[PDB]
RNA sequence: CUUUAAUGUUUGAUGUUCUAACGUUGACCCGUAAUCCGGGUUGCGGACAGUGUCUGGUGGGUAGUUUGACUGGGGCGGUC
RNA sequence: GUUUAUUAAAAACACAGCACUGUGCAAACACGAAAGUGGACGUAUACGGUGUGACGCCUGCCCGGUGCCGGGAGGUUAAU
RNA sequence: AGGACCGAACCGACUAAUGUCGAAAAAUUAGCGGAUGACUUGUGGCUGGGGGUGAAAGGCCAAUCAAACCGGGAGAUAGCU
């Protein structure tokens, strides 16, 4: 299928390249996500007459904006206290909620699907390291001491 | 010797009644056909 | 207790009976109890889908629970019923708050005994933790198959699960068939076993303890006609012909699993 | 029933031949799915039961002309 | 041409990971005094399962049929 | 105890018990073009199928053939 | 306590005789089995024909069952009377 790509695809992202895809790659991630737009002889005069640069300005702002806001806490540094067991067995396993719900509060404001956890569901009591991802291309490393109460 | 057919009235009316016939298509075509052939009863009326 | 009762007349000769002095005597709790229509094994077609059920006592469902959702309530055991429904016996739990609930007996309870629920919870017989906090290799009862469904496993009379690997965030179990099943370390698990482990030393005795307790007699394939049964037919007992179901498929050694879906979750077959 | 909300496939009797010519009536069934389609100008999703053959329409015309014709079929998606 | 090897091409089998199709007879909220159904949030599986078209195997579970004539009755045997 | 209402009440059928086999729960299986329902508001000390038929002594040898279960060296093998 | 014992109601039908254009399209008379249970019964529901139901006889499904009844294809076909 041929395809205007809007956002840049770590693959094949050109910034409107006719550039086949599969047909279930555009339909279920691209279109619904607006990464791109089904282009077939009737928007690539459009596409390249207002698309072409107008919304290139638009695009990079959100990059630029999201650099900012992963920058906005300088301490990289979430402390959060569990009453946990007797030498391990953490009270319960915690996720994305209780975190993200504490930053939000005090640190930076982000949205639920930001946060990744590449280290499990932090079972382990102690140091570990938590990857934020606010762009594509942009990665933030954070360091999160849960304590035992 | 009981025999095959015992009378019950209720049972009559709910089987061959005129509102089970009209419940389905089936004894609705039932009444047509017997309103064709001109039959002064229509069902079994209590 | 199994007691074996004198041959004073026949269908009494090979009874043997399991009398529970501590069972209530008396009605059971009442908000607790639902009406059970029988079905006789007809669906909602009204023909005939499975054999051999019909007629018995009339039985009231009692309301277990199995999710065990009262987390950080203690509870004391009241006492212990006889449930209808299920080979083992129910116990009834006064929660700290005033609120009356129906758990199966593990081996271990009597009268008074406490219970507590939730990951904050003792490792005595009666407790219900989630699987990540159970200690591997303990025995456990009314496994749960997915985080808040309830508990399916071990749930008759004298059954277990053992905990032998876990792995991640999946947790392997021994089922008492021998197979080795893969289940979410989430999922909640009730420490110790049934009780009533002796329900299986009874032996009915006689026909009627069958038919009032629901079974209908099952008539032989052999002892049918040609039209009725693949076996049948033939004058003086000849079979000459393979085992198979009514309704033409192979029984006696022939697997009808055919799933694969949850085959991801089957580490060994039944040996 | 079995039928392309897109389309209008419906299921087709026919014949089924074997090597001696042997004819039993069979029915050709469409390649019906349930899918969910992203539709921006009323920003939502809309789940039709749609075959093979039309979720390749949609794509090659847009959803929203879909729907129009949908719509104007009088029939609720 | 026989004998071998750097980058790029078609690639297909296998393996790992991911989520956005799809499944959910998991939980929670709403329509709603509702164990149906739908929508929403989340969890778990996940391109698997399942379904359509085509195709190999199995298939008395079911169906339609066939199972000759002569003959010192017919059958058996023999013959055509 | 049940059975050929209306020529057969029995040694037939059932039976408690016994064994084999299938089934991990969206269970096997059954009725349904499907939804769904029974199994079961049960889950292996449970459920379905099959044979035998209380209880006591027991139940020997044979895997060639046909089924069923497992294997993969090699050969043959459809659609495409 | 008991699918315990004897025995009426009640349920069933082992033997004999009568009756076979009968009082009766399976009965009567005299005996006979069970009779607190796998019992029996009233009322009302559910299962529909290649289907149901069946402690299994090819039994029963309105006096009809190795495929009910009614209408239709249909004036089926009949090398036979």
């Amino acid at each position: 299928m041929q395809v205007i790509l809007l956002d840049k695809v770590a693959n094949l992202g050109s910034l409107g390249d006719q550039v086949n895809v599969k047909a279930g790659y555009a339909r279920n991630f691209l279109v619904p996500q607006g990464k791109a737009v089904p282009a077939t002889k009737k928007n690539i005069e459009f596409f390249e007459a207002r698309r072409a640069e107008l919304e290139a300005k638009l695009a990079e702002v959100l990059a630029a904006a999201n650099a900012r806001a992963e920058k906005i806490n300088a301490l990289e540094t979430v402390t959060i206290a569990s009453k946990a067991g007797d030498e391990g067995k953490l009270f319960g396993s915690i996720g994305t909620r209780d975190i993200a719900d504490a930053v939000t509060a005090a640190g930076v404001e982000v949205a639920k699907s930001e946060v990744r956890l590449p280290n499990g569901v932090l079972r382990t009591t102690g140091e570990h390291e938590v990857s934020f991802q606010v762009h594509s291309e942009v990665f933030a490393k954070v360091i999160v001491n849960v304590v035992a109460e | 010797m009981k025999r095959t057919f015992q009378p019950s009235v209720l049972k009559r009316n709910r089987s061959h009644g005129f509102r089970a016939r009209m419940a389905t298509k089936n004894g609705r075509q039932v009444l047509a056909r017997r309103r064709a052939k001109g039959r002064a009863r229509l069902t079994v009326s209590k | 207790a199994v007691v074996k009762c004198k041959p004073t007349s026949p269908g009494r000769r090979h009874v043997v009976k399991v009398v529970n002095p501590e069972l209530h005597k008396g009605k059971p709790f009442a908000p607790l109890l639902e009406k059970n229509s029988k079905s006789g094994g007809r669906n909602n077609n009204g023909r005939i889908t499975t054999r051999h059920i019909g007629g018995g006592h009339k039985q009231a469902y009692r309301i277990v629970d199995f999710k065990r959702n009262k987390d950080g309530i203690p509870a004391v055991v009241e006492r212990l019923e006889y449930d209808p429904n299920r080979s083992a016996n129910i116990a009834l739990v006064l929660y700290k708050d005033g609120e009356r609930r129906y758990i199966l007996a593990p081996k271990g309870l009597k009268a008074g005994d406490q219970i507590q629920s939730g990951v904050d919870a003792a490792i005595k017989p009666g407790n219900t933790l989630p699987m990540r906090n159970i200690p591997v290799g303990s025995t456990v009862h009314n496994v749960e198959m997915k985080p808040g469904k309830g508990g399916q496993l071990a749930r008759s009379a004298g059954t277990y699960v053992q905990i032998v690997a876990r792995d991640g965030a999946y947790v392997t179990l021994r089922l008492r068939s021998g197979e080795m099943r893969k289940v979410e370390a989430d999922c909640r698990a009730t420490l110790g076993e049934v009780g009533n482990a002796e329900h299986m030393l009874r032996v009915l005795g006689k026909a009627g303890a069958a038919r009032w307790r629901g079974v209908r007699p099952t008539v032989r394939g052999t002892a049918m006609n040609p039209v009725d049964h693949p076996h049948g037919g033939g004058e003086g007992r000849n079979f000459g012909k393979h085992p198979v179901t009514p309704w033409g498929v192979q029984t006696k050694g022939k697997k009808t699993r055919s799933n694969k879906r949850t085959d991801k979750f089957i580490v060994r077959r039944r040996s | 029933s079995r039928v392309c909300q897109v389309t209008g496939k419906r299921p087709v009797t026919g014949n089924n031949r074997s090597h001696a010519l042997n004819a039993t009536k069979r029915r050709f069934l469409p390649n019906l799915h349930s899918h969910r389609f992203w539709v921006e100008s009323e920003k939502r999703f809309v789940t039709l039961r749609v075959s093979a053959k039309g979720m390749r329409v949609i794509d090659k015309k847009g959803i929203d002309t879909v729907l129009a014709e949908l719509r104007a079929r009088g029939e609720k998606y």
